[PDB]
């Protein structure tokens, strides 16, 4: 059988379950690594976003991130607090009295004051009210608030 | 001499007029500024 | 039970395949990179404009004269520093929620 | 002559009401300032 | 004769002398209460 | 009729197409799963935001007193509270509408 | 015949439509899920988006989209209402009596003031209207409405 | 005296107009409150 | 004159790529799907925020009373309410501009 | 010559011009249907933005797209016309008479409300002129117009 | 006695010149509201 | 004495005539106030 | 003469008591009705 | 020195590579028209209400009367009607340049 | 030798410098074709910008960009100057005399007016200036100016 | 020990694939000089609208007249100028800032 | 043994270490040149941005950049800064006397002047502290500031 | 000298009927201006 | 009796001189208000 | 009688006044709407 | 006697007569300043 | 007859003072118009 | 002729009187124009 | 005549009140436009 | 009798001489404390 001899010549035993493994193997040893740097830059901005914190490439922002603060406290915002003008607190109503000892002697009866007090109390609330609803209400919209 | 006394009497009377006079004017201005100030103090509140 | 060739072939083509994924994979983090550096530009940015609005504030300061204290305690209610300090507490609150939410943009990139 | 001590008491009169109603416009003048800006930080915020 | 014009003289000056103690509080009243409106009202 | 190993060779090609597009299909999945992270951070951003303006009118509250109802009542006409609930109902018809369109516009991600 | 025995010495019978058949079928096997993923997708955000709902990765924001609300109520925004200022209801006009019982009394005869009334309520309409107006027609700029 | 018992009754008269003017003065403080808060909603809306 | 197996790889070859280019095509179609299905989600948001919007108008609405008219007709030049309904349609028209915009935005999707 | 039978024992004739004219042929005739897509989906937003109208999926939004209208006739902003506030009419001047028949009997002369009427109508114009400068001006721009 | 005549004749006059005064108010208030409402539209426009 | 019903007549008399001039202040000012608030209100309405 | 004296006394001051009782009702009146108005003035 | 077969292979590749990158010339040939098919249809948009806008103003037209011309001029400063066309100007350069930075903004389609 | 032979009937001389140079080429004459047409959309669209023109799919636009014009000269703009309101042109203070030819003869001395108008310009000056300052300062800002 | 020709196929799939990298190596520089070019076309056209807005203001140039001088010097306060120029460079300030700002977002093109 | 005659003719030595080794160093030789012109844009856009410079083709905008300025001190907007408004200098308080000489020569006793311009700075200084308070507030929203 | 008396009484009583009709016009045409003008005044 | 018809002729006199008053009161106040109104509505326009 | 013709000339008086002040003051209503449209321009612009 | 009266009479209204004349140029004068001031202010 | 000659020079007299009263009213209405102008101008123009 | 004197010496008064009243009101203005100044000022500022 | 020479010096002192004034005003309105300026700047900034 | 005529008129004479220069440096007081008022009012 020369044909068995030619054929046993030129052919190499080869099995698909050892080059397809070999090369499944290798190709998932390194899209494991892909999937892992997606999911790695994907927790990384998550975590830069919600306050978790970042490892890596941007675990710089971190300092950066914990100045810009969060809930209302802002680091960067507090510091224009050391300049806030100061303005008086308000107290108790006391009346003023013009030519005080002198037979023309007459005093604001503070009662009619403490009258607009409440009325300027209620116009200030109604404006602050209005003013925080439309904040929200324009969030999205780019618009100062 | 009758007419020192009466000068006196009349000038005691100018007086007590002024008096009165001062204690209704007193009244009057109080509320008036009060008034005031209310309206003012409002039309600048609104 | 194959011509001498064909899995020198094979192991060439997945050699080839592997070389190409992996040059994709350093693009990608050459990607990645360039958006954290986006990013911290951006912080560092907005850091040096808040420097330098804050430090301007200190030479026009000035103070309410000690007359005028007594009309204004005359007038003021009791809220009406809480509504100056809810408006600035909502500033505060708007700018952060903004800088949030461009964060939260970065994840298209 | 007592022409020149009443124009004199008078002078003197009027002195005294133009402090007081100095005294009582800087008051006024400080609740106006207090009621505008106390506004206007809200109206301007909207 | 001269003496009777030496009387009244005399007594004419002391009824002047009270008119105008009169007088200066009269119209010390009026212009006290004149300016206390002005200037009250001027104040507010 | 064909020689040895070219069968081989297909199986293989076809093998390999196979794995990369399932490549593929496992990288498109991990995008729609960071497009659904992105769009839960930012409700849950705006969802913070109100609970805290929310909180803030507690404190700063108050009423109109009992005067100055005779005039307001005396002039007030049928349609103001109208008029005041409608403007306040656009207000929110608006909000939710910016935030729908903002959801739409997820779609390009 | 050596041709012969030598060309079946090296000859494995291969038929094309097997190998055809079979990797066309595996392709398509993995490409259905392929459309299905991008159809899933697709789906969910749209339902997000209409209120018809979100499955799988996206059904974490049913509530947040729920919360939201859809029309014009709006849960988020009710919270507002709790704190809304309270103002009074419009009802029939009283006169005003001054001095009653005196011989000063004077009253206002309210006649004109239901006539202001009228024109008053003209005024907000006509306010209102153009700010609905304006509102929907700057709802793709920018602007707070 | 007749003349203190007229300035009391000018003095009581004028207590009660203060009084009446008060009154009137809030009620119409009020509608002008109420006037603007109403109009400046929808203004400041638009 | 070639060896056996040569014309069938180039067959299978060329199967291949048509397969994967109808792929290609199949998901091009589907992108495709997805933009209109943005387009229209779009515009059925603004026709339904239109639809509420009128609604609101019907209780609140006024007219002037008989009085007034007699002033406003002693004043009013020929050319008031040819301003009004000019700023009107200045109204609508960029509306409708601002719309088509979008639409035409809608091609880099 | 064995050298020819083994040759062509393990030949097959196969021409370039056959092989490479069928699989070009194949991806032509599935480019052409690429091109085809791609070509109608550009056709149907063309149309659909410049009134001409669309075919295929976006052949719903011809319905929305004609409601919204072209030109500034807007079949969704004509539905506020109908609640549109009525205003009076301008028409000429007629003067007004205090205490017709009285011995106190004054008109007004309408001679200067005819000037102001002039004035009140140039001033009409530069305003609204203004505001449609700015409004063409200002398109580009988020802002209300 | 023509006091009481003269009185009501001058009260009568009185009511004539409020009702005139009235109307002519209305008119004047009509065109006060109408231009404030053309020039208000113009302006917030822009 | 004559004198004493002189007096009381003119009292009697000066008391209508307040009575009469009581009525027409009331009529005059109540229209005064009423034209005043109307001014007043559509002011501040627009 | 003393008894004239005495009787016009008498009488001047009866008339005086009138002319009290009769000024106050006036100026009762005018004040009554300047406040009024002023008051109705500064109140609206 | 090779088999029959090798050279004929490596022919029907390059023919398949060159057919591929040919496809790809022609999508993005494709591309590039409707990028310019976007710009033409924005800048029609532009034109078209532009258009719209100019006609309205004919009807509405208005001059100052004959009076009121002797207090204006004995006011009126040197630099006014200047001012105004300084301010026309600028309102003309702003739009324009919108319009050019829009059209460089397209260069990312 | 059989082997020469056998080696000889299937084999056919190939020359790499051959098959390389032709494959290289073709692609070589096709990529240029590709980048002549990336470099062609990039100076049209560059050319559309700053005037220069383009040539090929984007010179229809040329006419549109030219409408627009560049600079400050709008032809665009330019359609509203035909409407501009009529203003009166400012001259010389020309003093008003009151009752001219009677004994209450007075006349405005003017002295003042040129104050006034000067002071008017200064003022008008300031407000052009902040103008323009804060229009420069705010382009990128979607703010009108 | 492998026939004729497979290494002339391996040494004509690596040439290929060289040939293709390359390409697409071309393109990448191409699409960079496209951005280099659209930053330079911005800039430019930020300066030439600088170059014309600071030449309107030479012609209409006034000043403050000699007098109202000594009104202002006996009003003005010490922290009048100084909180004009702090405004001033305020704005100078936010308009660097967006300028950086956009050349940083270049950064996704 | 023929069958080694027939493989030894059909046979070329070929190593994988050796075709293997030089494909991997001509792609990592044109991979390098990728990686480089990647990192070279960044490093040319981040030198643009925070002012460290930009080489390539990039470098054509570092003057115009230079020109834009940084920090606070733009040469761009130093160009308004010669055509600004002449303001006057701010001094000590000096009396007004009216009718100097006469009788009737009254001055401004400059006292509560000087009161004024104090409560006149407070009030300067909470407009300028709340305008930049806002303006830091609003950086990230389209508003002019 | 009674009926002289009751002559002079009936006269000034004509005399007083006569003033009392003018002066009822002539306030009344004073009081009508004054109202006049201060209600156009208030009106406008 | 001379006096009735100087009383008389005195109420003519008076009459006439009320005509030609109310004739030049009517023009100046036709005049004022005409002027002021012009004032008010230019104001409210621009 | 004198007294007409002095009414008469007084009429023509106030007539030759009302002409004088009606153009006078059309000339300074001109002035503030240039004063106002010039200022507005520039104000509305920012 | 009769003579006496005619002559006094003649003479008073003579008098009327230029008491006519320069009451009237005064009254001119007076109103003249009083419209002139009124129609100057509300004019400005 | 003396009186008709006193007559004359009173009346004389009187049209010198008319005159001399004429100027000075001019002067100060014209610089009362003059300072009311400009502060309306100026108060209109800021 | 003590006329003469009499007369200078009334001259005199009446010049010390105007002197006297030369000063008052200078103080009155001074400072009625002072707060006024203030008021105005401060107005403008807020 | 002393009438004529006092009507100049009342003319002469009336024209020096003239001149004063007019400084004074000048000053005054200076400072209000100082005011509206420097204030109008942070106004219009926020 | 002709004699004291004339030294009556001329005392007449003398006397308004004397009035006249007292009621100048009067009214002169008082037209500029009205105009002093005025003008500080209107100026300011």
């Amino acid at each position: 059988k020369m044909a068995n001899a030619n054929k046993g010549a030129m052919t190499e035993n080869a099995d698909e379950n050892a080059l397809q493994s070999d090369a499944k193997g290798k190709l998932d040893s390194v899209a494991t690594d892909y999937g892992a740097a997606i999911d790695g830059f994907i927790g990384d901005v998550s975590g830069l976003a919600n306050g978790n914190g970042a490892t890596g490439d941007f675990a710089g922002s971190n300092s950066q991130m914990a100045q810009v603060g969060d809930g209302d406290n802002s680091p960067l915002m507090n510091n224009f607090r050391q300049y806030l003008p100061s303005l008086p607190q308000s107290v108790e109503c006391r009346p003023f009295v013009f030519g005080a000892g002198k037979p023309y002697e007459f005093s604001i009866d503070c009662d009619k004051i403490n009258l607009f007090r409440g009325v300027f109390a209620f116009l200030l609330y109604v404006a602050t009210f209005m003013y925080v609803f439309s904040t929200f209400a324009n969030i999205l919209r780019n618009k100062e608030s | 001499d009758p007419a020192k006394a009466a000068f006196n009497s009349l000038q005691a009377s100018a007086t007590e007029y002024i008096g009165y006079a001062w204690a209704m004017v007193v009244v009057i201005v109080g509320a008036t500024i009060g008034i005031k100030l209310f309206k003012k103090f409002t039309s600048k509140a609104s | 039970p194959v011509l001498l060739g064909i899995p020198l072939l094979l192991r060439f083509l997945g050699f080839l395949l592997v070389t190409l994924f992996g040059y994709l994979l350093t693009f990608l983090k050459k990607g990645f990179g360039k958006i954290a550096i986006a990013i911290s530009l951006f912080l560092a940015l907005i850091i040096g404009l808040n420097s330098i609005l804050v430090g301007y504030l200190s030479d026009i300061s000035a103070q309410l004269p000690s007359d005028f204290v007594q009309g204004v305690q005359l007038i003021l209610p009791s809220n009406a520093l809480p509504c100056f300090y809810v408006i600035l507490s909502v500033k505060a609150a708007i700018f952060i929620f903004d800088v949030k939410q461009k964060i939260v943009s970065y994840l298209d990139w």
